[PDB]
């Protein structure tokens, strides 16, 4: 070994975590097409 | 002067892995004795009458109507070098890589395709004569393909694969057989440029003198015209070239009326 | 390092009705041991002559035109290497359910179909060789279908 | 990209180490997609009727 | 081959020319010498 190798020099190296990946997320354009109207007591 | 890399294969490069391995040592290399280009010249003497040019000149100046048509003689004649010239043109320039040949005569959108083939990167547009795109068209409508159209300097040209067509009538024509050429142009993107001598004695256009030259004992006054240009290619794949385009075929279609 | 979540079917949720009905307790779950992406790296040592560098720099400097030829070579390098590195390459990560075979041969438009519906979920672009693309215009051909086209980058 | 000078060797000859550094990630599965065994070689032979 | 060579490196190099140099130029030290005169109308 002529020099540090770099399974050694990681040790000191922070890693770039990621947030968690979801597979089941769709982009769900029914909802975003659709017009929502709210209902004051939640009858219609 | 065109200057050219002529090692391509020996550029050296490797991919690293996690280790202490030895790196590969390169470098680039030019081409000894490179091609160097020369301007040539399409000129000409104007001969007129001092006579014509003192009396019939209202309202029209003779001598600059003579020169004016003279310099559109002129600039035809270069369009048909650039294409035709034997050293420095199109035609003569396309390599035997860069050139095919029609599967079974007219030209096919198959023959178009494999002619952007060999232009792929960035093609700029296709050069044929009247009869060769019509008779494309033609071949459109038997496979019941309709080309689309771009306007481009206030006129329509067919595309193909969105690469227009633009129709030039110096391409020869000879026995029913053509030739279409697919070209990229621009210093930017190493493609097809042209060249010209700024700052000429008695320049009217860029790269067009006007000089007297002096009145004979006929009283006949003479003009020397003379335009200075060049073509260069400045890497290989920027030009193709299909052959043998048969422009004489019609297909018979059935018909049956009510 | 690419997190993920490894639990998607065990999420539990219900659908309440006009009742007091019990409702379902649920957590999101991680990979215990997620994959950790690690740069690799393109390199090579470029030998220059002093004498040449001294020499014959006007109207062009020499060290500069060799860098940016030997860069230009390294970028193309690269673009190679997103695609065919054994270990971080596209061909190398796609999965057995996402990877599919063509018909009865030549690209044709129910094969790109056929893609379209593995990737539907806002596909970005193809990537082929241009023999690829011409024989897909071929079969669009055959069939009678002209595709459109698009400009992108001035091209 | 980076570029840094070596040295110059008793040859006098300078050397230049560049280097480029890159990774690749695929964040779900279903954002690839691959399709195999495309032939390239085939041509249609078009019956013909010429006037 | 460890570089690129002169011969091939001087394809990009700009040459300095020098105006072309003519061997019977003397000093010519009479001209300098005599006393010159204009005459108005060639004759004297």
């Amino acid at each position: 070994q002529l020099a540090l190798g770099d399974h050694a020099a990681r040790q000191l190296a922070n890693a770039t975590k990621t947030a968690p990946q979801l597979s089941t997320i769709t982009p769900r354009w029914l909802t975003h097409l659709l017009q929502w109207i709210p209902v004051e007591a939640g009858i219609y | 002067r065109l200057n050219r890399v002529n090692n391509t294969d020996d550029i050296q490069v490797a991919c690293t892995q996690r280790d202490e391995a030895t790196l590969p040592q390169t470098f680039v290399d030019y081409a000894p004795e490179p091609r160097e280009y020369f301007l040539n010249g399409v000129s000409t003497v104007l001969d007129v009458h001092t006579r014509v040019a003192d009396l019939y000149s209202s309202p029209h100046d003779q001598i600059k109507e003579q020169l004016r048509l003279t310099i559109e003689t002129i600039k035809e004649r270069q369009e048909s070098e650039l294409i035709n010239n034997p050293e420095y043109g199109l035609l003569a320039s396309v390599t035997d890589d860069q050139r095919i040949s029609t599967l079974n005569g007219p030209p096919t959108p198959d023959d178009l395709d494999d002619l952007l083939r060999k232009v792929w990167k960035e093609p700029g547009f296709f050069l044929a004569h009247p009869d060769a795109i019509a008779a494309f068209g033609r071949e459109c409508t038997r496979r019941g393909v309709p080309p689309p159209t771009v306007s481009l300097f206030g006129s329509q040209f067919i595309t193909w694969r969105g690469i227009p067509l633009i129709p030039s009538n110096k391409i020869p024509v000879e026995d029913g057989k053509t030739k279409i050429l697919l070209l990229r142009v621009g210093e930017k993107r190493q493609g097809i440029v042209g060249l010209f001598q700024p700052g000429l004695a008695g320049e009217q256009s860029p790269g067009l003198s006007v000089r007297f030259m002096g009145i004979n004992r006929n009283a006949i006054a003479s003009y020397l015209i003379s335009l200075y240009c060049s073509l260069a290619v400045l890497t290989d794949d920027a030009l193709a070239v299909l052959d043998d385009v048969e422009v004489d075929k019609y297909h018979d279609y059935p018909v049956n009326y009510k």
